[PDB]
C-alpha cells in the first residue's frame, strides 16, 4: 500500500521521503542510485524500503464507492 | 441514522422495511450498509 | 452336527428373514429439505 | 394411489411448463400445487380440460403474491378466449371457499411495462 | 544503442505476447465456437418435421449470439463483477431466425429466444473486450486479470485443457504373456466410436472388433476388399528377399482351409458371423451386409465402389505387426508427445451443445403433434407460442454441466467428470498458473511409472519444472511460455497439391515397387508413393514459408521404414523457430530494428518466411542450434530464446540454472500458496476466503519472465535481510529466527477475509423470513450477544465481534410445510429463532455487509468479516527457492547481532541446508541483491543467463564491503566479534499459507457420530483423532496391555451390554426376549462397535452365541 512509516530492520522513519524521492525524479531527471543518497539514506537496509516499494494506493483509490 | 447507500449512484436510501430492495435515482439493485457513528476502541500496535 | 434345535439343514435357505433395528440403519436427516434422506437399506427391505 | 401419484407427476409438468414460459419464479409453482392438490380431492378436475384448470389454479397463486401478471397472458398461449378461462376461474373461487384475496391494483402494472417497452435510459421519471 | 542480432533476439518475444497473449488456448477456442461452429450445428439439425399433417415444416436458417437484427446495437448486459455479487450466471442469449408454416401462408419470424449462452471473460462477445482502464474502472474489474472463466451462479470456474491419445491413427504394441495387439481407434463425428484390433494367436494374424462375434484372419478381409490373387497379399505385406515371407507364410494356407479363393465368396464369410444390429426391418441381402461390413470398420477411409484404398491400409496395418514379431525393438510407446492430441474448451463445449440442441427439437417436435392430433386445432394453430417451455433445458443444461463438472452425453455415451475446477484466488499467479495446465486421462496403467516420468521430447513444448507431487505426481503438467496449439484446416486441397509436385497415385503403382520407394502418408493413409522425397519435401516448405499453404503442418520423415508423413489434424502442439538457410541464418537485424519502430510485428515475420511453427514430430528431422555462435554449415532452425522452456509460474525463480533440479519442482507447488496481492478491485469483491498482505514489495533480483506477465506490478512477499548462521539452537531442521522489533514495524502482517451468507426463503404458504433483533432487558437494548447487531437486524459494519455475539439475526416460521389455509385466523406469532453465531478463537471485525437480490426475487445477505494478525511462531515462511521453515523463536532486537553500521538482520537461517539442498541460487541471489541496493538499480536473474558474478563483485568492492558479500559483524549477547565471518545480505522471503491460528485443535469430549458412536472426523466437525491400525501394532510391541484396552474402548467407544448366559445373545434393559424368563443375565461392558457387529452379523442368518466364564477360581 503506502510507504511504511519506519524501516523494518534498523528503525528510522521513512514517511517524509516518498514524495521527495519522486520529486527528485519528475523534475531533474536523476539516477535512482544517486537520488536517495543525497536524500539521507546511507546504509543498505533503508534503501530497499524505497527501491522496492510497490505503491498500490494510487490504483485502489480509483474504485471509490462515491462516483 | 444514515441508512443504506447505493453501489455506484451512492445515494443514501432509508427504505421502509418489507417494501422494496432497489434504489431511487438509478435502477441498480445492490445496497451497501453505511458505517455506524458509534465509537470503536482499537489499540495501536 | 445334530443335538441343537437349529442343526437341521432346512434352515440354510430363506424362509423367514429378520429385520434389523433402526439403530443400524438410521434415518439420517440431511436437512437439504423438510424431507428425509432415507438410506438405501430400508428401501431394499420395502421392495422385498 | 399409484394412479393418483401418476396423475400429479403429469400435472407437475404442466405447472412447470407455463412457469418457465412466463418467467414465473420457482416459489410460486410450489405454492400453486397445494391449490391444485385440494382442488384435486374435491372433484373439481373431473370433466374439465386438464390444461384449462392448471392456469386458473396458477393465477390464484399469482394474485396472492401481488405480481404484475395479468390473466390474458395465460390464455394467449392457449389460444382460447379470455372469457373461457375466466369462467372456470369464477367456479373455482366461490366453490372452494377462497374468501380473502388481493385486489387487482393497477399501480403494479406501470413499473413492469417500461422494461420491455425499450424507452429512454431515464426510465425513472416516466415512472 | 547500437543494436545487433546476437543478444537482441529477445526483443521479438514481447512482439509475440503483445498480439498473441498467454490465454491464447482458451480465448481463441470459444471465439471460434461462437462465430462459426454454431452455424455448422443448425445446418446439421435443420428441418424439424411432422408425419401427421405433412404440409408443416419449420427450418432454422441462421443463428446468432448477442445482438438482434432490429435494434442491432452492441448490447445491455449485466456486468461481470455486478454478476458475481448476486449468485447469477454471466451469460448472453442465443438468437435464431425461423420460417414455418402457420396456415394459409408461411411466415418468417426473426429473433426467437431459445436460451442463454454463458460467455467467458475478455472474449469479444463480453463488455470487457478492448477497454482502456476507464470503461474497466467503471465496471470495477481488474486490468491485470487474465480472463477466460465463467461466473456461473457465484463461483468462477474454468474448463481445463484435456488431452488423450491421437484418434484416427494406429499404435503398435508388445506384450510377452499376451501376444501383441494393434489398437486403432477411429471416431468419425456421427455416432461412431469404434476401435479395431489386429491380434496374433499362437503365430497367426487375426482381426477382431466389438461388433463381430468372433475374430477373422486377415487373408479373408483382404480378398473381401478385392486383393484376391494371394500373391498380391504377400507382395503387399512382406516385400522381397526377407524373413517376412517366413513369418507370414502360415496365414496363406487358411485360404485353402476355408476354400474361398475369390472376391465374391470372400464377403459372406464375414457377415455369417457378424453380430446383427436390430434394424427393425432386416432387409439383409446376405450380399450387402458384408459390403457394409467393409464400411463400418476403420472409419478413417470410406469407399465408393472399388474397396481398394481400404485394402492396402489394412495391409500397412498388418506389416507393422510382422515387423514387431521380427524384433520387439520396433514397437512404439503411447507416451511420446507426438501421440497426444490437446483439445481446448470451445471445441469441447460444442460436443455438449449439440447434445442439448437435438434434445431441444425432439421434445419440441412431440409437443406439436400432441396438439396437431385434433380436428379443430389444425388451422389457426401457431407453433412459436409453445417454444419457451422447451427453452429452459438449454440454459439449465449448460449451467449444470459447468458447476458440477461432469458431462452426461448421449452420442458417445461417456461420462467425463472433473472437467471444471474453481480457480484459486490465493495469489496472483495461483490464478494465472491454473489457466495454463493439462489434466490427463489416467488410462489405468497405475503400475507403470513410464507415463509418470518425463520425456526428452518436451523441450519448450510445455513446461518442464512445474509438476505436482504426492497423489498427483506426473499426470498434471503445465504449458510453457512459448506455445501454440494448432487448428485443422482441410485435407482436400493438399491432396490435390501433392499430385502437382510429382507424386504418382495409389491406383497405378505396382505393389512390387511400393516398398522400394518411400510413401506419403496423409493422416496415416498412403496415397501417393513418392520417389526421391528430399526434393519433394524441400519444395513443400518453400510453399509454406512463402505462404501458399497454411503454416500448421508437419513434414516429419522417418527412415526406420520407407515413408514420409504429413499431418494437418489440428489440436496438437507447436512452437515457433526461425529458419536457418545455411551457414548464415535469416536473422537480418535490419528487420529486427524495424520491429522496434513498431510497423514490423511478429506476425509479418512469418508472412515473409523468417520464422515458422514446428511441432514435436517436425523436430525429428531438424537440427536446432542453441546460439548464433554455434552455426554449422549443416545446421537449421536457430533457437529463438532459450529461457522460454519455463512457464509464467516457474519463471519467477532467480538463477534457475545454478539451482538443483528437484528444488524447482518444490517451488511451483508453493508459489501458488504465497500470500500477497490479488487484483486492483480486491477491496470491492466478496469472496469465500481471501488472504492479503499489508505492505508487499517487489523483489530485488527480478526476471524477464516476471515483467512479461506484470508480476511485480502487484507482488507477493517482501525481501528480508538474511544473515545465514546458526543461532541459539532454535534453527536446526530448516527452521529460522526473526526478531521482535521488525515484526512490530510491520514485517509480514497478513489479513484474512471470509464471506458468509444467508438466503431469506419464501415458502408455500406465503410466509417470509424476518430480521427482527435486539431484544431488551433492564433499561438496555443490547444483550452480551447483541452488542454488534445494529438496529435493523444486520450486524453493524465497523465494530468487532467475539465468540458468541449473533451478527445476523434470523427467524424461520414454524408452519414450514403445512398446507395454505385460505383464511386469516391465527397468524401473529410463529417465528422461531435460528441466528448465525460467530465461532472462532479470536475476535475479528466486520468489514462490510451488503444486501441485494438474486436473479429470481429472493433476497441475499453477504457479510464479510475481517481480521489481521502478526506472525508468531508456527507461521510457515519460505525462500522462493524451495526451503520451507517453521518460525522457531522470536527474540528481541538487542540479542540479534549487528554490523559496523547498526544493521540488525531481519531473519537468521541456519547454514546446514546448502550442502544437502545444493541451492547455489540463494548464495547468488544474495550477492546480486546486495549489489543492487548499493547501486540503486534492480538486477535480473533470468534462466540460462542473467547478471554475471564477476561484474557484480566490482560494484561490491567499490562501496566498501567484501568482494564475496561476506561481511563481519559483532554479537548482541556477549559484545565481542565472532570468530568467523557471516554471509550477510537481503533475500526475498515470501510468506506462505498454512498458519497455526487455524490449525490448533483441541477436543476433550464432544459430538459423536450416530451409526458408530465414535468421535466425529473433521476439525470443522469438532475433531477427535484416529488411532489407526499402523499405530495399534506399535503399542503391542511394547507389551503394554492396559492402555490398549483404555485407548480403544474407554476413551473412545464404551457401552454397557447385558447379555444372557445360556442361548447367549444380548438383550435390552432387563430382558433376553428369546427365552422370555429374564433370569440368566450378566452385566458386562464391550465396545459399541462390537454391539453393532453382533447385530449386523445377526441380521443375515449368522448367530454368534456367547459363552461365558468367570474370572476367578482357575
Ligand atoms: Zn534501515
Ligand atoms: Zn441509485
Ligand atoms: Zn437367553
Amino acid at each position: 500500500m503506502i510507504v511504511p512509516v519506519r524501516c523494518f530492520s534498523c528503525g528510522k522513519v521513512v514517511g517524509d521521503k516518498w514524495e521527495s524521492y519522486l520529486n527528485l525524479l519528475q523534475e531533474d531527471e536523476l539516477d535512482e542510485g544517486t537520488a536517495l543518497s543525497r536524500l539521507g539514506l546511507k546504509r543498505y537496509c533503508c534503501r530497499r524500503m524505497i527501491l522496492t516499494h510497490v505503491d498500490l494506493i494510487e490504483k485502489f483509490l480509483r474504485y471509490n464507492p462515491l462516483e | 441514522t444514515l441508512k443504506y447507500i447505493c453501489a455506484e449512484c451512492s445515494s443514501k436510501l432509508s427504505l421502509s422495511r418489507t417494501d422494496a430492495v432497489r434504489c431511487k435515482d438509478c435502477g441498480h439493485r445492490i445496497l451497501l450498509k453505511a458505517r455506524t457513528k458509534r465509537l470503536v476502541q482499537f489499540e495501536a500496535r | 452336527d445334530a443335538t441343537v434345535p437349529s442343526g437341521r439343514p432346512e434352515t440354510y435357505i430363506w424362509r423367514y428373514l429378520p429385520a434389523p433395528p433402526v439403530c443400524i440403519r438410521p434415518s439420517v436427516m440431511m436437512q437439504d429439505s423438510p424431507a428425509s434422506n432415507e438410506d438405501d437399506l430400508t428401501v431394499k427391505l420395502t421392495e422385498i | 394411489l399409484e394412479s393418483r401419484e401418476a396423475t400429479l407427476n403429469n400435472a407437475r409438468r404442466k405447472l412447470r411448463a407455463v412457469s418457465y414460459a412466463l418467467h414465473i419464479p420457482e416459489y410460486i409453482t410450489d405454492a400453486a400445487f397445494q391449490w391444485y392438490k385440494l382442488a384435486l380431492a374435491n372433484n373439481f378436475v373431473q370433466g374439465r380440460r386438464s390444461q384449462n384448470v392448471i392456469a386458473s389454479c396458477l393465477y390464484v397463486a399469482c394474485r396472492k403474491e401481488k405480481t404484475h401478471h395479468m390473466l390474458i397472458d395465460f390464455s394467449s398461449r392457449l389460444q382460447v378466449s379470455v372469457y373461457s378461462i375466466g369462467a372456470t376461474f369464477l367456479k373455482m373461487v366461490k366453490k372452494l371457499h377462497i374468501t380473502e384475496l388481493p385486489l387487482a391494483d393497477p399501480s403494479l402494472f406501470i413499473q413492469h411495462f417500461a422494461e420491455k417497452l425499450d424507452l429512454a435510459d431515464k426510465k425513472i421519471k416516466v415512472v | 544503442d547500437e543494436i545487433n542480432t546476437a543478444q537482441d533476439k529477445w526483443h521479438l518475444l514481447p512482439a509475440f505476447l503483445k498480439v498473441k497473449g498467454l490465454v491464447k488456448q482458451h480465448l481463441d477456442s470459444f471465439n471460434y465456437f461462437v462465430d462459426t461452429d454454431l452455424k455448422k450445428i443448425i445446418k446439421a439439425n435443420q428441418l424439424i418435421l411432422s408425419d401427421v399433417d405433412p404440409e408443416f415444416y419449420l427450418k432454422y436458417v441462421d443463428i446468432r449470439v448477442g445482438k438482434k437484427s432490429s435494434s442491432s446495437t452492441k448490447d445491455y448486459l449485466t456486468p461481470p463483477h455486478e454478476c458475481r455479487l448476486r449468485d447469477m450466471t454471466y451469460s448472453a442469449p442465443i438468437y435464431v431466425d425461423i420460417e414455418y408454416t402457420r396456415g394459409r401462408n408461411i411466415i418468417m419470424h426473426k429473433d426467437v429466444e431459445i436460451g442463454r449462452m454463458p460467455i467467458m471473460l475478455r472474449s469479444n462477445k463480453c463488455i470487457l473486450y478492448d477497454a482502456d482502464e476507464s470503461k474497466m474502472a467503471k465496471l470495477n474489474e481488474c486490468p491485470l486479470d487474465p480472463g477466460g472463466y465463467f461466473i456461473v451462479n457465484g463461483t468462477e470456474k474454468v474448463i481445463l485443457v484435456q488431452e488423450q491419445l491421437s484418434k484416427n491413427r494406429i499404435i503398435v504394441e508388445a506384450d510377452e504373456k499376451k501376444g501383441i495387439v494393434q489398437a486403432s481407434v477411429t471416431s468419425s463425428t456421427h455416432e461412431r466410436k469404434s476401435k479395431t484390433y489386429v491380434i496374433t494367436k499362437n503365430g497367426k494374424i487375426y482381426l477382431k472388433h466389438n461388433s463381430i462375434a468372433e475374430e477373422i484372419p486377415i487373408a479373408i478381409v483382404l480378398k473381401a476388399c478385392g486383393i484376391l490373387s494371394d500373391l498380391e497379399i504377400m507382395q503387399l505385406v512382406c516385400g522381397n528377399d526377407s524373413s517376412y515371407q517366413d513369418i507370414f507364410a502360415v496365414n496363406l494356407e487358411e485360404s485353402s482351409k476355408l476354400d474361398i479363393y475369390t472376391q465374391q465368396q470372400a464377403l459372406e464369410y464375414i457377415g455369417a458371423k457378424v453380430k446383427t444390429m436390430r434394424r427393425q426391418k432386416l432387409t439383409i441381402l446376405q450380399e450387402g451386409i458384408e459390403a457394409i461390413a467393409t464400411t463400418v470398420i476403420a472409419h478413417l477411409t470410406v469407399e465408393a465402389l472399388d474397396f481398394r484404398e481400404k485394402a492396402l491400409y489394412i495391409a500397412m496395418m498388418t506389416r507393422r505387426v510382422v515387423m514387431a514379431m521380427y524384433n520387439p525393438k520396433m514397437i512404439d510407446d503411447r507416451d511420446y508427445v507426438g501421440n497426444k492430441r490437446l483439445e481446448l474448451a470451445g471445441q469441447l463445449i460444442s460436443l455438449l451443445f449439440e447434445d442439448l440442441f437435438k434434445k431441444f427439437n425432439n421434445d419440441f417436435k412431440l409437443s406439436i403433434d400432441k396438439v396437431l392430433k385434433k380436428p379443430n386445432r389444425a388451422m389457426e394453430y401457431d407453433a412459436l407460442l409453445s417454444i419457451n417451455v422447451h427453452s429452459n433445458n438449454i440454459t439449465s443444461g449448460l449451467n449444470r454441466a459447468i458447476s458440477t463438472g461432469n458431462w452426461s452425453l448421449k452420442r458417445f455415451k461417456m461420462e467425463r467428470a472433473g472437467v471444471t475446477h474453481v480457480l484459486s484466488r490465493l495469489s496472483y499467479i495461483s490464478a494465472l498458473g491454473m489457466m495454463t495446465r493439462i489434466s490427463s486421462q489416467f488410462e489405468k496403467s497405475r503400475k507403470v511409472s513410464g507415463p509418470r516420468a518425463l520425456q526428452p521430447s518436451q523441450f519448450g513444448m510445455l513446461c518442464t519444472a512445474d509438476t505436482p507431487e504426492g497423489e498427483a505426481c506426473g499426470l498434471v503438467k503445465n504449458l510453457a511460455l512459448m506455445t501454440h496449439i494448432t487448428t485443422d484446416d482441410e485435407e482436400e486441397p493438399i491432396k490435390k497439391l501433392c499430385y502437382v509436385l510429382g507424386v504418382e497415385d495409389i491406383t497405378l503403382i505396382d505393389s512390387a515397387s511400393l516398398h522400394l520407394n518411400y510413401g506419403v502418408y496423409l493422416n496415416g493413409t498412403l496415397i501417393g508413393s513418392i520417389r526421391f522425397p528430399t526434393k519433394f519435401v524441400t519444395q513443400f516448405r518453400h510453399l509454406r514459408r512463402t505462404g501458399k499453404v497454411s503454416e500448421f503442418i508437419s513434414i516429419y520423415s522417418n527412415s526406420h521404414q520407407m515413408a514420409v508423413h504429413i499431418a494437418t489434424d489440428g489440436g496438437r502442439i507447436c512452437r515457433p523457430l526461425i529458419i536457418v538457410s545455411d551457414g548464415q541464418s535469416r536473422v537480418k537485424d535490419i528487420h529486427l530494428r524495424k520491429l522496434l519502430d513498431g510497423e514490423l510485428d511478429f506476425d509479418d515475420f512469418l508472412k515473409l518466411g523468417l520464422v515458422e511453427y514446428l511441432d514435436v514430430n517436425e523436430e525429428n528431422d531438424s537440427y536446432i542450434a542453441l546460439y548464433e555462435k554455434d552455426i554449422v554449415p549443416s545446421m537449421t532452425h536457430l533457437e529463438i530464446e532459450p529461457f522460454t522452456i519455463l512457464g509464467a509460474v516457474a519463471g519467477l525463480i532467480p538463477y534457475p540454472h545454478h539451482n538443483q533440479s528437484p528444488r524447482n519442482t518444490y517451488q511451483c507447488a508453493m508459489g501458488k500458496q504465497a500470500i500477497g496481492a490479488i487484483a486492483y478491485n480486491q477491496f470491492k469483491r466478496i469472496d469465500t476466503l481471501l488472504y492479503l498482505m499489508t505492505y508487499p514489495q517487489q523483489p530485488m533480483v527480478k526476471t524477464k519472465t516476471i515483467e512479461l506477465i506484470d508480476y511485480d506490478k502487484l507482488p507477493a512477499g517482501q525481501n528480508a535481510t538474511v544473515a545465514v548462521m546458526s543461532y541459539s539452537g532454535y534453527d536446526i531442521e530448516d527452521a529460522l529466527v526473526l526478531n521482535k522489533s521488525s515484526i512490530d514495524r510491520g514485517f509480514g502482517r497478513c489479513e484474512t477475509r471470509r464471506k458468509t451468507t444467508t438466503v431469506l426463503k419464501r415458502y408455500a404458504n406465503h410466509t417470509q423470513d424476518i430480521i427482527g433483533g435486539m431484544r431488551v432487558d433492564e433499561n438496555g437494548d443490547p444483550i452480551w450477544q447483541h452488542q454488534s447487531l445494529g438496529p435493523d437486524g444486520l450486524g453493524e459494519v465497523g465494530m468487532k465481534v467475539q465468540s458468541g455475539q449473533i451478527y445476523i439475526n434470523k427467524s424461520v416460521p414454524t408452519n414450514s410445510a403445512d398446507a395454505p389455509n385460505p383464511n386469516n385466523v391465527n397468524v401473529q406469532t410463529q417465528y422461531r429463532e435460528a441466528p448465525v453465531i460467530y465461532r472462532g478463537p479470536e475476535p475479528s471485525h466486520i468489514d462490510q455487509v451488503m444486501m441485494s437480490v438474486s436473479d429470481n426475487d429472493q433476497a441475499l445477505i453477504k457479510v464479510l468479516l475481517r481480521q489481521n494478525r502478526r506472525p508468531e511462531l508456527g507461521d510457515k515462511f519460505s525462500s522462493r527457492h524451495g526451503q520451507k521453515g517453521v518460525c522457531g523463536i522470536i527474540v528481541k532486537q538487542e540479542d540479534m547481532p549487528f554490523n559496523d553500521q547498526g544493521i540488525v538482520p531481519d531473519i537468521i537461517m541456519n547454514p546446514h541446508g546448502f550442502p544437502s539442498r545444493m541451492t547455489v541460487g540463494k548464495m547468488i541471489e544474495l550477492i546480486s541483491g546486495k549489489a543492487g541496493v548499493l547501486n540503486g538499480t534492480l538486477e535480473y536473474g533470468t534462466c540460462f543467463g542473467g547478471s554475471k558474478l564477476e561484474d557484480m563483485s566490482k560494484i561490491l568492492v567499490d562501496q566498501g564491503f567484501n568482494y564475496s558479500g561476506k561481511d563481519m559483524l559483532y554479537s548482541g549477547i556477549t559484545g565481542e566479534c565472532l570468530q568467523a565471518y557471516i554471509f550477510f545480505g537481503p533475500i526475498y522471503y515470501q510468506k506462505l499459507k498454512h498458519m497455526v491460528l487455524d490449525k490448533m485443535h483441541a477436543r476433550a469430549r464432544g459430538p459423536r457420530a450416530v451409526l458408530t458412536r465414535q468421535p466425529t472426523e473433521g476439525r470443522s466437525r469438532d475433531g477427535g483423532l484416529r488411532l489407526g491400525e499402523m499405530e495399534r501394532d506399535c503399542v503391542i510391541a511394547y507389551g503394554a496391555s492396559q492402555l490398549l484396552l483404555e485407548r480403544l474402548m474407554i476413551s473412545s467407544d464404551a457401552f454397557e451390554v447385558d447379555v444372557c448366559d445360556k442361548c447367549g445373545l444380548m438383550g435390552y434393559s432387563g430382558w433376553c426376549t428369546t427365552c422370555k424368563s429374564a433370569e440368566n443375565i450378566i452385566k458386562m461392558t464391550i465396545p459399541y462397535a462390537a454391539k453393532l457387529l453382533f447385530q449386523e452379523l445377526l441380521s443375515m442368518n449368522i448367530a454368534p452365541r456367547l459363552r461365558l466364564e468367570d474370572i476367578f477360581q482357575q
